[PDB]
């Protein structure tokens, strides 16, 4: 069966040098939040910029079915952390990593827990 | 002066209780833009300043507040007014809002269409409108009450403000309502705020501070209209980001402010009183339900 597989486009595309997604929308926040990945209100702290979560979305931004079954979306109404560093394209940082369910922050990106 | 550390400058009541004609809007810092702090869009930086203002002011924060956003989209195909005010208001409020245009939205639900096709089944606590058609400016031409969407507008706050509510409705020179100046009079208390990220623009949010479903005032709307941009014309506002900076006191606290329902008969000085306070609102708590009307055409 097929499916368009938009993740994989989109990592492509990236290392063919295209330009990251834009329009992310950043918020304004003291930065000294918890540094927890994705957060009902803005979280960074000194490391992090926060971003709505919706435009940090490839699904939504795309306009395209999520991959969750029920078509939930992960970072709609929330906020998601994004390391400095690659606040430059936030939806390539969310689409690429992921979160620890034990500690909330992003697995590699302050995720302590296997140290 | 010091108005560069606030939010932005609300119009001095003395300008309110004039007679102008209206004339034309100059601005001296007029074309200038503010610097805004690395990344942030110029709606995140003029909704923050709108809250922070907002903050100040007597607001009902009630439990499971209820809050309205139209006008929420942007050339972006982003909603980044909504996701500044989901960011103030207290986490579980809940958040709609709409645009005649597609956009993503980390609103509760959004509606896409003209705003004359959205109907309530519920009463709100607060709406924010943003709705604006550039087409308005035109300084060619006399500079009359627009109707359009001022006209749902005005119609939506009657018919579904909760009594305790509040409103900021973007204004311009030339995107303006008579009756929606008038309806100002309807509430505790109101004003016309210029963020201070966009002091060299006429725009304004007419702010409604507590709606008490009756005239407290009466209000020309054609001179009221006349007064801010008077106030304008003679006021020059320096362009600041200054406020951006400090975010330490930014969420809307949540007073748990007291909801009641009650029949009109029942609303007697006292309770107008806990009103204008901030301190009362009046509407059910039943289900959020909204819908939008859609026009079905074939055109085989
Ligand atoms: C200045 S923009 C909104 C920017 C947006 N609030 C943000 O946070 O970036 C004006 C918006 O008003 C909308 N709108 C204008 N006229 C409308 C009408 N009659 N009905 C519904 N929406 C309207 C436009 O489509 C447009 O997105
Ligand atoms: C607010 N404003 C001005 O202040 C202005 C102008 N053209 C010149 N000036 C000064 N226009 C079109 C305008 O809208
Ligand atoms: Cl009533
Ligand atoms: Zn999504
Ligand atoms: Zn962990």
């Amino acid at each position: 069966a097929f499916a368009v597989d938009a993740a994989k486009a989109y990592k492509d595309y990236l290392a063919s040098g295209g330009q990251p997604i834009t329009n992310c929308v950043k918020m304004l926040c003291t930065h000294t939040g918890t540094g927890q990945a994705i957060t009902v209100t803005p979280e960074a702290n000194m490391d992090q910029e926060s971003f709505g979560g919706a435009s940090c979305c490839l699904y939504c931004r795309c306009h395209i079915d999520h991959p969750n079954p029920k078509g939930f979306c992960d970072l709609k109404g929330k906020y998601v952390q994004i390391p400095t560093t690659c606040a430059n394209d936030p939806v390539g940082f969310t689409l690429k990593n992921t979160v620890c369910t034990v500690c909330g922050m992003w697995k590699g990106y302050g995720c302590s827990c296997d140290q | 002066s010091s108005q560069a550390w606030q939010p932005g400058v609300a119009m001095p009541n003395l300008y309110k209780m004039q007679r102008m004609l209206l004339e034309k809007c100059d601005l001296q810092n007029y074309g200038d833009s503010a610097t805004l702090p690395k990344g942030i869009m110029m709606n995140v930086a003029k909704y923050t300043q709108l809250c922070q203002y907002l903050n100040t002011l007597t607001l009902a924060v009630p439990y499971n507040m209820r809050v309205i956003h139209f006008g929420a989209g942007s050339d972006k195909g982003v909603a980044p007014g909504t996701a500044v005010l989901r960011q103030w208001l207290p986490t579980g409020t809940l958040l709609v809002d709409s645009d005649l245009n597609d956009f993503v939205s980390d609103a509760d639900s959004t509606l896409i269409g003209d705003c004359a096709t959205v109907h309530t089944a519920n009463k709100w606590d607060l709406i924010i409108s943003d709705m604006y058609d550039p087409k308005t400016k035109n300084v060619t031409k006399e500079n009359d009450s627009k109707e359009g969407f001022f006209t749902y507008i005005c119609g939506f706050i009657q018919q579904k403000l909760a009594l305790g509510g509040s409103v900021a409705i973007k204004i311009t020179e030339h995107s303006w309502n008579a009756d929606l100046y008038k309806l100002m009079g309807h509430f505790a208390w109101w004003t016309a705020f210029v963020t201070n990220v966009n002091a060299s623009s006429s725009e304004a949010f007419l702010i409604g501070c507590n709606y008490l479903g009756k005239p407290r005032e009466q209000i020309d709307g054609y001179v009221m209209h006349a007064n801010y941009i008077f106030w304008r014309n003679t006021n020059p506002i320096q362009l600041s980001s200054y406020s951006l900076f400090d975010m330490s006191k930014f969420p809307l606290k949540l007073r748990g402010t007291a909801v009641m329902s009650l029949k009109e008969g029942q609303i007697n000085d006292m309770i107008l009183s806990l009103l204008s306070k901030g301190r009362l609102i009046i509407r059910e708590n039943n289900r959020v339900v909204i819908s939008s009307d859609v026009l079905v055409n074939n055109e085989n």
